[PDB]
């Protein structure tokens, strides 16, 4: 990591990662190897390229906008725009990627038998974040439009990460709201602490490699719903 | 056909966006081993009362003159 981020400048990174992507996509076409196209449908992912190039927008931003051009076919694709999306989301840049995420719900619509969690997950994580620089009611109606997302997101890996941001919301855009989104919320965070108590994570062992931190999180929601009663006024416990 | 492109022989230097402290120990390794972040340098300009962390010359001041006004600068020293 040190070596790629110090020694091997960024400059020469993008350009060097552009040239490997080319020639990986031109001599698939005739071995149709599988490893081949593991290594390109990875290398375009916007985790790698985070670890490859460590908070550089303009070099991020020229490397997703050229490679579109390199191969034809990731416009056709909506993974490509979910992963420009999610490329966006730490820099703040939220309409751009709500624009990229509605061009990635089009590219899903055409697609039968297509599932669409993925990007249902990364709509609803906009979600907490605009509601999250939001206060009032326009915050408790993308909270609601977060809150009906992950009501129909199956309970997955990649539902446990949102969790993390109700703690936030109550530790900082709870008091603008109103005793109806309190009570909204207030049952929304009870439906997600019965959720997680269900059995089927306890079968899955994704939940049985990291159970401490799992019941961790249980625990801080359960230590939230018990502030959110103690707060109640004496005359609605 | 017009398209900006990157630029890949030259950097482009960006100011600073917080506070940094400083310390005795960035202090010595600024004068003594050389070492400074870039950060520092941007800190010790806002301040021109700010003395006991850098020497101001007013070099400076004369070169920003010159170079406000259309003109190229060549700067020569010793070792």
């Amino acid at each position: 990591r040190f070596l790629i981020a110090n020694i091997f400048e960024h400059k020469y990174v993008v350009n060097q990662l552009l040239k490997v992507i080319e020639h990986l996509y031109v001599i698939n076409k005739d071995a149709k190897d599988h490893r081949l196209q593991t290594l390109i449908t990875s290398l375009l992912r916007f985790s790698i390229i985070e670890k490859l190039l460590p908070q550089r927008r303009v070099e991020i931003n020229y490397f997703y906008e050229k490679v579109k051009h390199i191969i034809p076919n990731l416009i056709n694709d909506p993974h490509f725009w979910v992963q420009y999306a999610m490329s966006m989301i730490p820099f703040k840049d939220y309409p751009s990627a709500d624009r990229y995420l509605a061009t990635a719900y089009s590219l899903a619509a055409r697609k039968d038998n297509y599932h669409t969690k993925n990007i249902d997950t990364q709509r609803a994580r906009l979600h907490l974040l605009v509601s999250l620089t939001k206060t009032g009611n326009e915050a408790y109606l993308e909270f609601e439009a977060g809150d009906n997302l992950i009501r129909i997101i199956p309970n997955d890996i990649y539902k446990y990460r949102q969790v993390l941001r109700y703690r936030d919301i109550y530790e900082k855009v709870y008091p603008t709201f109103n005793a109806k989104q309190k009570v909204f919320y207030e049952h929304a965070i009870k439906r997600i602490i019965k959720e997680s108590e269900s059995p089927e994570l306890v079968e899955d062992l994704t939940y049985k490699i990291g159970v401490n931190w799992l019941d961790k999180l249980r625990g801080n929601l359960k230590l939230i719903v018990e502030n959110i009663q103690e707060n109640r006024p004496k005359g609605k416990k | 056909d017009k398209e900006v492109g990157l630029i890949n022989s030259l950097e482009l230097y960006t100011p600073g966006e917080e506070h940094d402290e400083i310390r005795d120990n960035d202090i010595a390794n600024f004068m003594i081993f050389g070492k400074v972040s870039d950060r520092y340098i941007d800190e010790v300009t806002l301040n021109d009362n700010m003395h006991d962390k850098i020497i101001l010359r007013e070099e400076v001041s004369k070169i920003i003159e010159h170079i406000e006004t259309d003109n190229d600068i060549l700067i020569a020293s010793d070792l």
